[PDB]
């Protein structure tokens, strides 16, 4: 929906409120989104890197 | 391999245990000997015979000359601004 | 300062090698402390090991002697002390390189060289001694005749008993007995804190986020937003290492201490 | 003479003095986000409004750079300061005299030091003593004699498996046990390890 990121989306055990859209924890980090077509809860987590 | 450092792609783990020259971490350690990872062994070890009626008492001596290099200064430089 | 962008990256490369110093003194203080604690603890050339049979006079050292029992290998004392003591952005954690078993492994070789021992397995070889007697010399280092201890060594062991049973107790029950290296934990993890969350920051640019000002505006004013994002970000990239560089030297200094009173307290009667 | 990589200390110390007053040098060379990293060419190709900004640009920029060369430069010098602190520390203690706190200078019993200049530093030959080639013996801590207890005056009983002897601790030199060197204290009823001879 406009909101550009990479890394690995996975599935999400977190309970957003009807109302929510989204959540970050620290520092504008967007670590669950939920799909504009499914409403279905994912969370986001970077790809490995070292 | 594996290790809780990463991973080592190149060499070999191997089972002994020897006082090691380049460090990897969590323990692991390697030397060239093909390149060889294992573990690193801190010493020998020896049991002294601890009794409670006996001694040692040194027969004989040496005289040892040893070593140790300490820093003292570094060169005095100055800089302008200007120039710069 | 980037995060995954290649015009960031190419507005970087020209700002000259301040990156390359920053990894260099990262680098440079982490070996530094792996240095640091090889040299505190790694005083000994061998590795002792005390004997199944312990009669020492009546001394009790058995909360401070490793357990087998325990897979740590761990005495009482050590065990309190580890329990009485409480992710991805672009920074890593490095491993010490000595595991806490090596560690505990040279702290029960020191105690049982100078519990058998004394004070001469710190010059030479190691030398069997019974450990009354090895008091009795300590009482003799310090102006008391010998003639003291051998009148009194029920009252000496009772005595030492209750002592190293009472610290136990102290440990065990009262808190807050450990302030200063939980207190550097807490200044660390507050700085890298603080240094996360400086991400944040607008900085004079229109947006915080590196994705959406790229994907909403053309190369020419992406140029000066970027900009003004780098040199914040470099900013306080800069005083972060510069107070790491500070605390690593006290830190250095406060283990070069800790290395003296262990060469010095502990290998010999000072 | 032979061993090389001895003297790492100093050459580290010459080597990061040298690298950061090269690498200021190099910064010289940078664009900072300017049009050219040369003064002259910049000041002949545009009118004074955008050239001043740009001499802004790069007088911030090396600005930062020498505050930074400066900063590390202080703490190297506190940490030279620090070692040579210890070194005169050192050298007055086992120099001057003979020291007893343990392993401070050399390993084993202290005898006595020698110094030597370097580029840069100073060089401490410390010479000391360490026993060998040890033995057994068996030991106990008081004598009964006439029922009063003798313990020695310096030193330390020993037993080769028939008589025995009074020693000084660090070496083997077997005496008889005579009253001038033991000392008598009380009857021999309280210590535990007194042997009747
Ligand atoms: C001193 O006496 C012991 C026996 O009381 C001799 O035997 C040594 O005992 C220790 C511990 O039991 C072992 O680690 C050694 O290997 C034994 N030595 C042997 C088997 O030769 C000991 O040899 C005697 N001498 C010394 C210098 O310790
Ligand atoms: C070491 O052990 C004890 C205590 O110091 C002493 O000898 C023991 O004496 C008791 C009582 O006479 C006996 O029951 C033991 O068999 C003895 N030997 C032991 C406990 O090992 C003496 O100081 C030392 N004993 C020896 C044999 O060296
Ligand atoms: C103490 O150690 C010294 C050094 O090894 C011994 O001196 C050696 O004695 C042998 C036998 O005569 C000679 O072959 C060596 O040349 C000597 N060494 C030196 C450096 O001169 C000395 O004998 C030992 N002490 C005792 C009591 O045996
Ligand atoms: C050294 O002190 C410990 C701690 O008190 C003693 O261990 C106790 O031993 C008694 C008798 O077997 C037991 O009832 C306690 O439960 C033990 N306490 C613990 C915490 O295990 C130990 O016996 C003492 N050593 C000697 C030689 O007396
Ligand atoms: C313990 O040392 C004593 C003193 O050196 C030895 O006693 C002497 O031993 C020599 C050699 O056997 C004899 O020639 C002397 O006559 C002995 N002197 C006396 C006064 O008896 C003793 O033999 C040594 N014990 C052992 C087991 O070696
Ligand atoms: C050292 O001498 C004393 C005094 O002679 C011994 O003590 C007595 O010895 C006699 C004879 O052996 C015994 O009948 C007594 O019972 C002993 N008295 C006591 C209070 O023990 C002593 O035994 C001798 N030392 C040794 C190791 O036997
Ligand atoms: C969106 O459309 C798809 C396909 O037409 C459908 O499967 C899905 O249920 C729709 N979602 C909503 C929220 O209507
Ligand atoms: C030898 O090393 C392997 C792994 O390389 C390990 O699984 C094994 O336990 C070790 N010991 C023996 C006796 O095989």
């Amino acid at each position: 929906n406009g909101l550009t990121g990479t890394g690995v989306l996975t599935e999400s055990n977190k309970k957003f409120l009807p109302f929510q859209q989204f959540g970050r924890d620290i520092a504008d980090t967007t670590d669950a989104v939920r799909d504009p077509q499914t409403l279905e809860i994912l969370d986001i987590t970077p790809c490995s890197f070292g | 391999f594996q290790t809780r450092a990463g991973c080592l792609i190149g060499a070999e783990y191997v089972n002994n245990s020897y006082e090691c020259d380049i460090p990897i971490g969590a323990g692991i350690c390697a030397s060239y000997q093909s390149i060889i990872a294992y573990t690193m062994s801190l010493g020998a070890e020896n049991s002294v015979a601890y009794s409670n009626n006996s001694i040692a008492i040194p027969t004989n001596f040496t005289i040892s000359v040893t070593t140790e290099i300490l820093p003292v200064s570094m060169t005095k430089t100055s800089v302008d601004c200007t120039m710069y | 300062i980037c995060g995954d962008s290649t015009e960031c990256s190419n507005l970087l490369l020209q700002y000259g090698s301040f990156c390359t110093q920053l990894n260099r003194a990262l680098t440079g203080i982490a070996v530094e402390q792996d240095k640091n604690t090889q040299e505190v603890f790694a005083q000994v050339k061998q590795i002792y090991k005390t004997p199944p049979i312990k009669d020492f006079g009546g001394f009790n050292f058995s909360q401070i002697l490793p357990d087998p029992s325990k897979p740590s290998k761990r005495s009482f004392i050590e065990d309190l002390l580890f329990n009485k003591v409480t992710k991805f952005n672009g920074l890593t954690v490095l491993p010490p390189l000595l595991t806490d078993e090596m560690i505990a492994q040279y702290t029960s070789a020191l105690l049982a060289g100078t519990i058998t021992s004394g004070w001469t397995f710190g010059a030479g070889a190691a030398l069997q001694i019974p450990f009354a007697m090895q008091m009795a010399y300590r009482f003799n280092g310090i102006g008391v005749t010998q003639n003291v201890l051998y009148e009194n060594q029920k009252l000496i062991a009772n005595q030492f008993n209750s002592a190293i049973g009472k610290i136990q107790d102290s440990l065990s029950s009262t808190a807050s007995a450990l302030g200063k290296l939980q207190d550097v934990v807490n200044q660390n993890a507050q700085a890298l804190n603080t240094l996360v969350k400086q991400l944040s920051s607008n900085f004079g640019a229109i947006s915080s986020v590196l994705n959406d000002i790229l994907s909403r505006l053309d190369p020419p004013e992406a140029e000066v937003q970027i900009d003004r994002l780098i040199t914040g970000r470099l900013q306080s990239l800069q005083t972060y290492v510069t107070q790491q560089l500070i605390r690593a030297a006290e830190i250095r200094a406060s283990a070069n201490l800790a290395a003296i009173k262990m060469s010095e307290c502990v290998l010999g009667q000072s | 003479s032979s061993t090389a990589s001895a003297l790492g200390k100093l050459q580290d110390v010459v080597n990061q003095n040298a690298q950061a007053l090269n690498t200021l040098v190099k910064q010289l060379s940078s664009n900072f986000g300017a049009i050219s990293s040369v003064l002259n060419d910049i000041l002949s190709r545009l009118d004074p409004p955008e050239a001043e900004v740009q001499i802004d640009r790069l007088i911030t920029g090396r600005l930062q750079s020498l505050q930074t060369y400066v900063t590390q430069q202080l703490i190297r010098a506190a940490e030279i300061r620090a070692s040579a602190n210890l070194a005169a520390i050192k050298m007055s203690e086992c120099v001057l005299g003979q020291s007893k706190r343990v392993d401070f200078c050399g390993k084993g019993y202290h005898l006595m030091s020698f110094p030597q200049s370097a580029p840069h530093g100073v060089v401490f030959l410390h010479v000391t003593y360490v026993p060998a080639q040890e033995k057994n013996f068996t030991t106990a801590p008081a004598i009964c004699h006439d029922g009063k207890a003798h313990f020695p005056r310096e030193g330390v009983f020993v037993s080769n498996g028939t008589h025995w002897f009074v020693t000084q601790r660090n070496f083997y030199e077997p005496q008889i046990i005579t009253t001038d060197n033991t000392f008598v204290s009380g009857n021999c009823d309280v210590v535990i390890g007194i042997v009747n001879n």
